[PDB]
């Protein structure tokens, strides 16, 4: 049977909100190196990931890598009852499916739920495979205000990058809408390693955004009509990955 | 022109206020100041706005300029500032209007220029009976609680320099006095009057909580009802409000 | 038209909730000496009496006594818009019935009615005219407990008094209750002119003392066999009577 | 006999928790204190209550008595104690039973005597593998949070020397942790067992949190749970609780 653990329900809970059209279902795959669920929206456009590093899983005991399909709504009713965010998870395969586990050593309390799952091949992370040409870091609360600009006005975003700034241009109807993006305003960092530009869905842009807002170092990339990936990490070292294919 | 106004979140809700009777403004731009003015559809209110140049942090205007902006977008985009925000208004070549708000981040929002009505001018030096001045927070909380008593007008009364707003309610009706005894009015002066107005559209003036922070009451009997919402370096909104039948 | 103001909405508002099953019309009496209701039961056991001696009617201009019927409801609802304590009452008689209005000069806001009223003949206070040998000053929280204490035993109260000792008995099945009211403990005042005895209903003294729970200084009188007199005043002068016919 | 309680308030809750076991108790007063003992109709709780003579402010008893009394009339008498109420215990010449209350005023309230049934004692100097000792007010608190799980069966499990209460719920299960590391034990001894028990019946000896200061904890597998809810003086209120099936 297959055992790891999580120093936090909370953050683990956060990951699972952030999937965007979830279908309610999502296939946990365990291997040597991480637990993740890889989902691709119909219209092939979005990528969702959710993804754990083994570097982040204690105790983390994989005999063979196993994917197994759940409900993600009976995951989230045991995550629910995290009172602190000293808690932890810890998910352990049986026959019939995943039993997860939500204790607390603050208050020494435990939490049981024995999900009914459908076990099968497992997947793998087949990520776009391209150059960043520009990457930057920001707190997830400036990219949930575009997204509350964009909401205004646009059909499609334009984001390109100088030397040292990066701009986002949308048209509608005459309206207009153009931020800068520059360091410490409101960038944690920057690097270019060369003038970049691209178009992406405005609609999709801004489901993704707003969920950004759970991490306050989200990590954007993208370059010269190529996929943009956008990372969402946690404290705890979970990690959400989106991948958004632009408009050619 | 180039303008910028420093505490942005309290600029905006003057256009939130104006949203409530009309749809289209015209911001008119001239040497004195930002002059805006305009009328609701049922002509029952006429507002007239002063932001003097001392108001605006910078104010450049070479020539008067005049632009006509759809009211919604306008106050959509300025729903969006914060208490940190700093905003600009500025024209380019082809005339059209540039909002730019600057905090966190730096964010411009461009609107096409339309078609900007000519609003007449009804008699302003006006002459009423009974003047006052209070609270801009207090006669807006004054307000909002005539509005909870459910009435579709209210009565203005000033009889001995004091002013008396009540409405009727399903079993009798709730009268609010105010006066410089009571601490609700500053200053009064003038004679006695006695008018009726519509309730929604006196109500619909208080968003001016945050902008203003005096308000000067004049009216007379079965003449308009002007209230002055003062706002800094002589700024001011006026909002004329006709009697009932 | 005959005017009327009394000193405090809230005590007005107290008053009337003390009317024992109010049939929720009263008949409200306006005279030389003082503005009252005056209602008995229909067992002819409890007799409740709403007073306002002239001595806390501020403004009363009476031309002739009238008495006019309204719903107490109707009068309650404007009572209830009364914020501060420092409220104020004016009864003014129109054609068509009563104009209630409710003024507080803090706030300087006010509130009127114009409650549909039937005026008629003016009726008389007739309380019976008896000597009460014993009567006692208490807050109306010990009553109201008392009251507690009755409703656990006993058909009939049998109320007795010594030289300095107020006693109350009942019997039940076999229970038996005896509490013992002395000066300081807690009667504020006791006056004894003899030692005298009653017995009354259990249930309608139940039912008053609840009431007089609204006051600090209730005053209950009683004497060998004779109706037991209840006194129910307010800060503001109101007050409410209860006469309450003995078990022979 | 005479029998006077200063903290009328905490002794009452001694009796409100017995209410929820049986219905008719026998105060029985002996030299040493007051001794009550009773067991509900399912025979599942055994009850042992000693209140010491030193417990009581004044404690008379000269020959050995017995009084029962409908634990219902009882209580209600007692609901209606303050925080600042003496209470008396006496019996008369009828040798009814004599409840009186002393606080803002005195009042007494009697009870006829009736037939009171005879307990046998099952075996007390029982032994058990696991003991502890805890905070009632902890205790309780954590027993009233197994009620909400929602689940008929509380499952007690002692290992090395570390208590888990678990409760079956919709989903899957709870189990709050006791010991010595965690705050939750004050004292353990003892080896291993797990039994489980009927959640109501301890749920319904929580009312001892007043009168209770600490609570010693017993059972083993396949054996009766004993709740010993310390008083003062030396006295206990000991609850027997017997295993599932």
């Amino acid at each position: 049977m297959i055992k790891a653990t999580y120093s936090s329900a909370k953050d683990f809970y956060s990951l699972l909100s952030g999937l965007l059209k979830v279908t309610d279902e999502i296939i946990l795959n365990f291997t040597e190196d991480s637990i993740f669920s890889r989902y691709l929206t119909d219209d092939k456009v979005l990528m969702v990931i959710f993804k754990i590093p083994k570097e982040y899983l204690e105790d983390y005991t994989i005999d063979k890598p196993l994917g197994i399909k759940i409900n993600i709504n009976d995951l989230k009713k045991i995550l629910g009852k995290a009172k602190s965010k000293s808690a932890t998870v810890t998910l352990e395969e049986t026959e019939a499916g995943l039993k997860v586990t939500v204790r607390d050593e603050k208050t020494g309390t435990r939490s049981n739920i024995y999900i009914k799952g459908e076990k099968t091949s497992i997947d793998q992370l087949t990520e776009p495979k391209v150059n960043l040409s520009v990457t930057f870091t920001t707190d997830g609360d400036v990219l949930k205000d575009i997204a509350r600009d964009l909401s205004l006005v646009g059909e499609e975003v334009e984001i390109s990058a100088d030397e040292n700034t990066v701009t986002l241009s949308t048209e509608e109807a005459g309206r207009t809408y153009k931020s800068l993006l520059k360091q410490d305003k409101p960038l944690k960092s920057l690097n270019v390693e060369s003038p970049s530009k691209a178009v992406y869905s405005i609609e999709v842009l801004k489901d993704v955004f707003k969920v950004t807002s759970i991490s306050q170092n989200v990590t954007v990339g993208f370059g010269n009509n190529i996929p943009m990936k956008i990372e969402v990490p946690t404290d705890s070292g979970g990690q959400l990955i989106f991948w958004i294919a632009p408009r050619l | 022109m180039r303008v910028k106004v420093i505490d942005a979140d309290a600029f905006s809700y003057i256009f939130r206020t104006l949203e409530e009777f009309i749809d289209e403004i015209t911001l008119d731009f001239t040497s004195d100041g930002l002059k805006i003015r305009g009328i609701d559809p049922s002509r029952v209110t006429f507002i007239d706005i002063l932001i003097p140049a001392g108001y605006f942090e910078e104010y450049n205007v070479e020539k008067e300029e005049k632009v006509g902006v759809k009211l919604e977008d306008f106050t959509d985009v300025l729903k969006t500032v914060t208490k940190n925000d700093s905003l600009y208004l500025e024209t380019d070549e082809n005339q059209n209007i540039k909002v730019t708000l600057d905090g966190v981040y730096e964010r411009t929002f461009t609107f096409p220029s339309i078609v900007a009505s000519e609003i007449e001018t009804p008699n302003l030096n006006l002459e009423f009976p009974f003047k006052a001045k209070a609270l801009t927070v207090t006669f807006t909380d004054i307000i909002d609680e005539i509005e909870d008593i459910g009435g579709d007008s209210i009565t203005f009364k000033a009889e001995g320099g004091k002013l008396y707003l009540s409405a009727n309610s399903d079993m009798g009706s709730s009268t609010i006095e105010l006066s410089t005894e009571n601490g609700g009015l500053l200053e009064s002066e003038g004679g006695d009057a006695e008018s009726v107005y519509g309730l929604e559209y006196v109500v619909n003036t208080s968003k001016m909580r945050k902008p203003s922070d005096t308000v000067e009451i004049a009216f007379g009997s079965q003449i308009p009802l002007k209230l002055r919402y003062n706002l800094p370096q002589g700024g001011y909104a006026d909002f004329y409000i006709a009697p009932r039948a």
